């Protein structure tokens, strides 16, 4: 049984909640986040939920449990996250969890063996008793597990904090074709109709999977990542954005994604190092998840000794982009393309993209660029 | 074109360019009322410009003519290429004069090694974008079916054939489309495509007209 089987389409249908909710909330926000780390998170939380607090977890993440066994939901996030932390993979994408309990509590040992084994996570014990020093605790954690990449991650625990959590990703992939920088440049990129700033272009004349769907009002872009992973932008048309965010469906992402057929273009792109970082206990209990953040939360998976309820719940996603591909400076990379004048389509405006892992077609990130030069 | 020359004000009487706000493929020609041109160009509402050197610049012996029929061969291959070829036919005849004329279509193929003149108001850089105000020509030979399916293996059939030079340096390039492959007052061939524009062992591949000339001839008949 394929992991896409299993968890891909449910994936999709969360994403799209999560987006959607931020996407209400504002139209002039940058967002990014990844779907599957995520949903992968506290699918391993509610390993140790009980009860409504558990199913709520899972059905808040888009899981029928009376469609799907549960064991098939942590089977495939297992299958997903072990391809993704693959110390030889070209596509370089780190994610990990954060799993933060106040020590002095009995932790069950079938929890914690599962977080280890299925979800490759890792449990750790901290005195909330001194909100700072626990604070420098968990961010030095994952100071060593990005390597640095993240920083004070987290900046206020509240004082009766006994079980936190802390999820992060990171990437940046190279392309199969790549960009030359020496053809970089700052071009205007229109955050609003009379509003500009200037962003690094990257640019090439190619042949490229693009073109122009009327159903979504938008320009609709594929490039393939070395490393089994590809990258779909969505550039709505002036005023389209809120009908393009309204009209992605998994079936049509996944026609795109099945089309191969390209035409000439002359693509610009800009040049990308975005964030993003979300209180998932706002963020999810939007979503319908909210009894494991309440007083009345069952998590006797995690500790029988005495009540405990998830205080803190935190995601970080980080994502870069520029003109680093594949090697071969040269005529390898000269295509075939029609000599009539091609089409200059620039992604200089607000748009939509989603990252997808190529086997398991998982939603890595999702995330909408309004200001690339701003937070 | 790449390493061309500038043709000469209206030298090159049956070249036209494809207009939609601004010129983006050329075409040839073939009596008052027909423009032959590249399928791949196709767009509707098209303002073909006849009598042009300068494009941008009125110079006074142009006419604007609206496109009232372009019609695509009907075996046209949008991913391979095969079969580009397009017809368009004015809303009204065009005057012919001096700096408008046709070019006669073929009455056999042209062999390996034959010496034609291709023209276009395309790029004229075999590195970045430069698009010149007036039209460039270059003198070229129709090269070896050998050495054309050798620099595409695969991508090239019978109804397709290469001209330029192997080592670079002269080629038509993105703009020119459409335009026209002349040899010794036959229209042999249409710009379609190619690998990077006047790139070495990388040279321009054209429709071979000579077998569309009962297509074309047809069309024109039931239209």
């Amino acid at each position: 049984h394929p992991t896409f089987n299993k968890i891909t389409p449910n994936l999709a249908e969360f994403a799209f909640s999560l987006y959607r909710q931020l996407a209400h909330q504002s139209n002039s926000t940058n967002i990014l986040f990844s779907p599957v780390s995520i949903a992968a998170a506290f699918a391993m939380l509610s390993l140790g939920a009980k009860g409504d607090t558990h199913d709520e977890i899972l059905e808040g993440l888009n899981f029928n449990l009376t469609e799907i066994p549960e064991a098939q939901i942590h089977e495939g996030f297992q299958e997903l996250l072990r391809t993704l932390n693959q110390p030889d993979s070209q596509l370089q994408l780190t994610t990990g969890n954060g799993l933060f309990l106040s020590e002095g509590l009995k932790l069950v040992d079938k929890f914690l063996e599962d977080v280890k084994k299925l979800y490759h996570s890792e449990a750790f014990t901290v005195n909330f008793g001194d909100t700072e020093e626990a604070k420098k605790q968990i961010n030095d954690y994952v100071e060593k597990g990005t390597q640095g990449k993240i920083v004070d991650l987290v900046k206020e625990l509240d004082r009766d904090t006994v079980f936190a959590l802390v999820n992060y990703i990171f990437f940046k992939g190279k392309w199969e074709r790549p960009f030359e920088v020496k053809d970089t440049e700052e071009e205007d990129f229109h955050v609003d109709q009379v509003t500009t700033v200037k962003v690094p272009m990257m640019k090439r004349l190619g042949m490229f999977n693009i073109q122009h769907s009327k159903k979504l009002s938008s320009w609709v872009l594929l490039m393939k990542y070395l490393g089994n992973a590809t990258a779909i932008f969505f550039l709505p048309d002036e005023g389209k954005l809120q009908h393009l965010e309204n009209e992605l469906t998994h079936d049509i992402i996944t026609k795109f994604l099945e089309n191969e057929d390209r035409r000439s273009a002359s693509l610009h792109l800009p040049k990308l190092s975005i964030t993003g970082t979300y209180d998932l206990k706002s963020v999810l209990g939007q979503l319908g998840i909210t009894k494991v953040f309440s007083n009345g939360a069952d998590l006797s998976g995690v500790t029988e000794e005495a009540p405990l309820k998830l205080s803190k719940a935190v995601h970080k996603a980080v994502l870069t982009i520029d003109e680093k591909g594949t090697e071969a400076a040269g005529a390898m990379f000269l295509e075939a393309i029609p000599r009539s004048i091609p089409p200059e389509v620039k992604f200089n405006k607000p748009f939509v993209f989603l990252i997808i892992e190529q086997n398991t077609k998982a939603p890595l990130f999702m995330g909408r660029v309004v200001n690339p030069t701003q937070k | 074109i790449v390493g061309g020359y500038t043709c000469g004000a209206n030298t090159v009487p049956y070249q036209v360019s494809l207009n939609s706000g601004y010129h983006f493929c050329g075409g040839s020609l073939i009596n008052s009322q027909w423009v032959v041109s590249a399928a791949h160009c196709y767009k509707s509402g098209i303002q073909v410009r006849l009598g042009e050197d300068n494009i941008n610049v009125v110079e006074g012996n142009e006419q604007f003519i609206s496109a009232s029929k372009s019609i695509v061969h009907p075996s046209y291959n949008s991913n391979t290429l095969n079969n580009d070829i397009m017809l368009i036919k004015l809303k009204s005849a065009a005057s012919l004069n001096s700096r408008v004329a046709s070019i006669s279509l073929p009455t056999s193929c042209a062999s390996a090694g034959t010496q034609c003149l291709i023209s276009g108001w395309g790029n004229t850089k075999s590195s970045g974008t430069s698009y010149p105000d007036v039209l460039k020509c270059l003198k070229a030979p129709i090269l070896s079916d050998s050495s054309c399916k050798s620099a595409y293996p695969g991508q090239i059939t019978s109804n397709m054939f290469c001209a330029g030079y192997l080592e670079g340096g002269k080629d038509s390039c993105q703009g020119d489309a459409g335009g026209p492959v002349v040899c010794s007052g036959k229209l042999q061939g249409i710009v379609s495509w190619g690998s990077g524009c006047a790139q070495k062992n990388k040279p321009g591949v054209y429709t071979k007209v000579c077998n569309y000339v009962s297509w074309i001839k047809q069309t024109i008949a039931s239209n």
